């Protein structure tokens, strides 16, 4: 006549880390057409408003 | 005299600039009355559009 007894305990911890990054740059013509009066603009409001328009 | 000393850092993009500039107008008269005041609004044109002429 044979007994027996069994016992266990597994106990697993475990921590992940993951960063990531990326960059994607698309070229277009319609962003250098636009480009082309960004800095003139900035005149348009200067000359409008603070100085003399005759002559 | 024109672009008062403003250069672009690439050599061959600052010839082909201003020898186009230079023959565009070869025969045309200054606008204004004097080439300072034409040399001063060349430079302002140059310097505001410079990101699209090195661009293109």
């Amino acid at each position: 006549l044979r007994n027996g007894e069994s016992d266990t305990k597994r106990n697993t911890q475990s921590q992940n880390e993951m960063n990531r990054t990326g960059l994607t740059k698309q070229y277009l013509i319609d962003n250098l057409q636009k480009l082309y009066s960004m800095r003139d603009t900035i005149f348009k409001t200067y000359d409008k408003e603070c100085f003399l328009h005759i002559w | 005299m024109f672009f008062k000393g403003f250069m672009f850092n690439d050599e061959r993009i600052d010839r082909y600039f201003k020898e186009s500039f230079t023959l565009r107008f070869l025969y045309r008269e200054i606008g204004r009355q004097t080439v300072e005041s034409f040399a001063s609004q060349v430079l302002y044109i140059t310097m505001t559009h410079e990101d699209y002429i090195y661009r293109v």
